[PDB]
């Protein structure tokens, strides 16, 4: 009985970090491609 | 006739010429340079046209100490090196002056760098199962015969051990002549790979070329061309089998960018130049075996910071059959060769032509390593003591087997004390299916590292 | 000397028909050139695509116009150009001569043979450019259009006239099961009348000659090149073949479409294409954009792959079938091309790479393909027979996550686990080995009845071919009712499963026991 009320918190406490490392990766990529997209133009422009 | 120099920036140098003799592309100029102490001769080539009888183009030696208002002589003619049977034994730069003696070897005939990839009506399939001594390579990806072979890998995993030791392996078993080619590496290599060539007699039979990186962009996109163009003249009258060996190909795209930063044309994404991917085709396209000729060539490519995203490895994997890289991972784990199954793959392994039973044990252990992959994270947080019986006899097969794939090969001489050591092909396999059936699963750890033979692996058994 | 006699006679009854006039025209001069692209100035009217000419016989394309300056795009050899040139302006929009002698050869993208063989026949020239069928002149798909794969028909079907995607990833099977599928159709060509003859086309492009050269011997060993042809843009090409080739095979597969005939176009890779627009585009100094990509990219597409449809009985009732083929890169789907053609089609068939690892040889994945047509385009008696067996793997799968670590379950579940493990094991197969239709409809009733329930995992594969082996061999009926009335009888169900029974008494693999 002690035992099952662990692994219920644990899977609670576990999807948590999931969310919170999609938060972070799709904010990685959009500065990314921002940044990418910010000096290709620069470049292009100033010939 | 002659023209003059109007503007002068980096490596490239424009001219002028009068009404009626702007010359064709990929045309030899030159131009003399005086000083009290820095007096040459600048060769350059020409690139493109900017109208007006103004022609822009590249040089191919450094251009400081030169001055406005010089005459630039023109000689009708492209680029070409001496060729012949006097070439062997030599070692030449890329305008194909012989490094060794000064005079030697200016009076044999001249063939254009420039040439022509073959008719398509030509081409010929070509399978062969060529067996080396090295485990990995027989068992996972044989090599073929006549076909593309290629590394991959990043900095420091160490593909120029494993090329010097299959030039070794294969060079003293060969009728035929092999061209070495070295587009970038530092000049020790060089000059400890000639050293090593001469103190055996297979020196005599091979030619060398190189150019090294501390030269200006121009060289470094030329010296391939000659190679192929002197490969190509042993090939094509001679009749006879050739090896071909390069020690990389991603120096020349990079002063291909290097160069058409400068020309005025736009980047790209990742600032690549454009139409790279166009002029790698046209190269590679000069590798090829026809029906009655056959050549044999052992690439190494090297990437940036370990991405495979990266366009230039992937517009290259393309032109490939059989493959093998290099991870990482597996040589910070400690594994000598670190050679990675799960992604390299070759073209010939299909049990149409091979017995079925080397079918049968590759799929085995791929399965097998696949799992224990997936198996990883589990094993790391939760522990070997969670999972059940299956999972840990696949853990402790996986073990094993990632152990046994080790082997000491003779250029580890010079770092270790540890000799050579070669195994067959039925020994192999033989040993493969007995280590996946799973009746050694009874030795220790260290049993199963740097292990060359079975008889050796018995007799490491009885030393601990 | 009667070949000689012949050529005698060809000779002289050239030479003495030439014949010329003098015709005026005008005329411009190359100012510079360079990178693969030359500017010509001095021509006063020319249309936009036409197809110039130069003086050293290399032939080119006007893009760009401007108040004193024309772009061009040079095709074939480009190091005979040079200042000083003359240009001629000739004809009008290029186009390609379209025939029926096509069939078993290789030609240029332009329209040469290539190949060893002698010179090819013309029949008429159809221009690239030209309007696509209209919204009034379409009707419903359906007809059950086979493609030799178990896996592909039984979970995403394909008809007539519908456009269908294959995104992989790299070293996975796409080719092979393209080749599968071109070559699947050898009985139906063997057929007299051209109701079932198909004529079929492929396209590659950005390969090397080898490549080539072994799917070509391929095609031959297999007996299908008597209905096929191939156009070849290799690497050593410049970026004016690699860029047209999909609109020549498009135009060539279009023209037998038209007059009634049922075609099947396949393009080999478009990424590559996507990548010569994007370097003649930067060449010719236009605005960049996202990814160093042209705006006007996307319309690209949607002007090439368009044009299959299906057409009415007003027309002949033709019809064309599209199998583009794209390659992603580290199992990433939010790319530009990849967003971009997926939203212009319908139906994806995934690639995974991990599933190609171990086990299941087709490797492709469930959960994420899906067919807009469905049902439309089955045939009733393997629809009857499939027995909504998506939801049972789907619960199968989730299921056996949980109960790998499970040894008490309930007694439903365990029949459950049990049926989709057999289910998947079955549903693997080997490669060059395409199954006709009847071989496929036993095999999945079989499989679904629960027939094979009682058999170990490990050997199913084996058994069931010895038994459509034996099926085949001491019993015909059961395939002429199935291809003549294209429904499962239950009579038939009843013999098939006395078959079945008797079979399953005398097969034994490892300590087997034949059970009820
Ligand atoms: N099989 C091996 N035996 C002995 N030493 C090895 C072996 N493989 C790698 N090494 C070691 O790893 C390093 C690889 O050296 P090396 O310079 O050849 O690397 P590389 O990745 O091939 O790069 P490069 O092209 O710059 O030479 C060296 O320190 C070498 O001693
Ligand atoms: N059903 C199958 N059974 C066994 N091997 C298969 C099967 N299908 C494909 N293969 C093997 O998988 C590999 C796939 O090669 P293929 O020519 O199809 O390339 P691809 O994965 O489509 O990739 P690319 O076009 O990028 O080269 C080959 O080695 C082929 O023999
Ligand atoms: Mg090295
Ligand atoms: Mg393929």
């Amino acid at each position: 009985a002690s035992r099952r009320r662990a692994m219920k918190s644990a899977t609670d406490n576990a999807d948590d970090l999931i969310k919170a490392l999609t938060l972070a990766a799709n904010r990685e990529r959009q500065a990314q491609i921002t940044q990418e997209i910010s000096e290709i133009v620069g470049g292009a422009n100033a010939l | 006739t002659a023209g003059r120099v109007v503007r002068i920036t980096g490596p490239v140098v424009d001219v002028e010429f009068p009404r009626g003799s702007v010359p064709e592309l990929f045309n030899a100029l030159h131009a003399e340079i005086t000083f009290g102490a820095l007096a040459k001769t600048l060769t350059l080539e020409v690139a493109q046209h900017l109208g007006d009888s103004l022609v822009r183009c590249i040089s191919m030696q450094p251009t400081d100490g030169l001055v406005r208002g010089v005459e630039v002589t023109d000689t009708g003619a492209s680029i070409s090196v001496p060729v012949g049977d006097g070439v062997k034994g030599h070692v030449f730069n890329a305008l194909g002056d012989c490094l060794d003696d000064p005079g030697y070897g200016k009076d044999f005939e001249h063939w254009s760098i420039h040439r022509k990839p073959p008719a398509f009506s030509d081409l010929e399939p070509r399978t062969e199962m060529l067996e080396t001594g090295l485990k990995v390579v027989d068992l996972l990806t044989p090599y073929v015969r006549g076909g593309k072979i290629a590394l991959f890998g990043g900095a420091g995993v160490g593909k120029t051990v494993l090329i010097q030791e299959m030039i070794n392996r294969i060079a003293r078993n060969f009728g035929g002549t092999s061209v070495f080619a070295g587009v970038g590496e530092r000049t020790r290599e060089g000059n400890d790979l000639w050293v090593e060539l001469a103190d055996a007699n297979v020196l005599k039979d091979t030619a060398l070329v190189f150019g090294q990186m501390d030269e200006p962009p121009g060289t470094r996109m030329r010296v391939a061309l000659s190679a192929l163009t002197m490969a190509e003249f042993f090939r094509d009258e001679q009749g006879q089998d050739v090896l071909l060996f390069i020690d990389n190909i991603f120096r020349f795209t990079q002063a291909g960018s290097e160069v058409s930063t400068l020309l005025g044309r736009m980047p790209s994404a990742v600032g690549y130049q454009p139409t790279l991917a166009d002029e790698m085709g046209e190269l590679q396209e000069r590798i090829t075996s026809t029906r009655g000729r056959s050549i044999t060539s052992m690439q190494a490519v090297y990437v940036p910071a370990d991405d495979y995203t990266d366009p230039a490895p992937a517009t290259t994997f393309a032109h490939l059959d059989a493959t093998t890289e290099l991870s990482r991972a597996v040589f910070s784990k400690g594994i000598f060769p670190a050679v990675d199954p799960l992604a390299s793959s070759s073209t010939i392994l299909d049990p149409a032509i091979v017995g079925d039973e080397h079918y049968r044990v590759a799929q085995e252990v791929i399965r097998i390593l696949q799992r224990y992959k997936d198996l990883q994270d589990i094993i790391a947080i939760l522990g070997i003591d969670e999972l059940s019986e299956e999972d840990k006899q696949l853990v402790n097969r996986a073990r094993r087997i990632e152990r046994f794939l080790s082997q000491n090969m003779m250029a580890a001489e010079q770092f270790t004390g540890q000799p050579g050591s070669t195994v067959p092909l039925k020994e192999t396999i033989e040993a493969f299916d007995k280590l996946t059936k799973g009746e050694f699963d009874h030795l220790p750890e260290q049993a199963f590292f740097l292990i060359g033979g079975l008889d050796d692996l018995a007799k490491k058994a009885e030393s601990l | 000397t009667i070949s000689a006699a012949d050529i005698e006679g060809a000779i002289e009854d050239y030479v003495s028909s030439f014949s010329a006039d003098t015709e005026r025209e005008e005329i411009g001069t190359v100012i510079d050139a360079g990178d693969g692209i030359a500017h010509v100035e001095g021509l006063p009217s020319v249309m936009t695509q036409e197809l110039l000419e130069f003086p050293g016989g290399v032939l080119g394309v006007a893009l760009n116009l401007d108040e004193h300056s024309v772009g061009a795009v040079i095709l074939g050899e480009f190091e005979k150009i040079e200042e000083g040139q003359q240009v001629k302006r000739t004809g009008e929009v290029l186009s390609v001569p379209v025939g029926d002698a096509f069939l078993g050869r290789v030609v240029n993208p332009l329209g040469q043979p290539i190949d060893g063989q002698g010179d090819i026949a013309a029949e008429t020239r159809r221009a690239l450019e030209l309007q696509a069928p209209s919204v009034v002149q379409r009707q419903s798909v359906s007809e059950p259009l086979q493609t030799g794969i178990k896996a592909i028909d039984a979970m995403t079907p394909i008809g007539r006239g519908q456009r269908q995607l294959i995104i992989g990833d790299r070293k996975t099977g796409k080719t092979a099961v393209c080749v599968d599928t071109i070559l699947n159709q050898r009985e139906a060509w063997l057929t007299g009348d051209p109701k079932q003859q198909v004529r079929c086309v492929y396209v590659a492009i950005g390969q090397k000659g080898t490549t080539i050269a072994s799917v070509k011997r391929a095609l031959e060993e297999g007996g299908a090149m008597e209905y096929t042809t191939i156009v070849a843009a290799p690497a050593s090409d410049a970026a004016g073949f690699k860029w047209l080739a999909p609109y020549t095979g498009s135009a060539i597969g279009q023209h037998w479409m038209y007059n009634g005939k049922h075609v099947l176009i396949v393009f080999d890779d478009l990424s590559k294409q996507a990548d010569a627009y994007r370097a003649i585009s930067l060449l010719l100094r236009r605005p960049p954009g996202r990814e160093a990509f042209p705006g006007d990219v996307f319309y690209l597409h949607s002007r090439l792959l368009e044009r299959c449809a299906k057409l009415s009985d007003e027309l002949g009732g033709g019809s064309m079938t599209g199998l583009p083929i794209i390659e992603t890169k580290a199992n990433d789907i939010s790319a530009f091309i990849p967003t971009n053609v997926i939203s212009i089609t319908d139906g994806q068939c995934f690639l995974e790479s991990d599933l190609f690892n171990q086990g299941v040889r087709p490797a492709i994945n469930v959960g994420v393909s899906v067919s807009r047509v469905g049902g439309a385009a089955q045939i009733k008696a393997m629809k009857e027979v499939a027995g909504s067996l998506r939801l049972d793997l789907s619960q199968y799968r989730e299921l056996e996550a949980f109960a790998a670590f499970a040894s008490d379950l309930d007694a439903a579940s365990k029949a459950q686990l049990d049926r989709g493990a057999r289910l998947v094991e079955l549903l693997k197969q080997p490669q060059y080995s395409p199954l006709a239709v009847e071989e496929q409809v036993v095999a999945i009733f079989l499989g679904t009845q629960g027939h094979l329930d009682s058999v170990p995992v490990e050997d199913v594969q084996r058994f069931e071919s010895e038994l459509l082996e034996h099926v085949k061999a001491s019993h015909s009926d059961i395939f002429d009712g199935i291809r003549e009335t294209k429904k499962l009888s239950e009579e038939a169900e009843e013999k098939l499963v006395s078959v079945i029974n008797e079979f399953k008494k005398g097969f034994q693999a490892s300590d087997g026991s034949s059970v009820v």
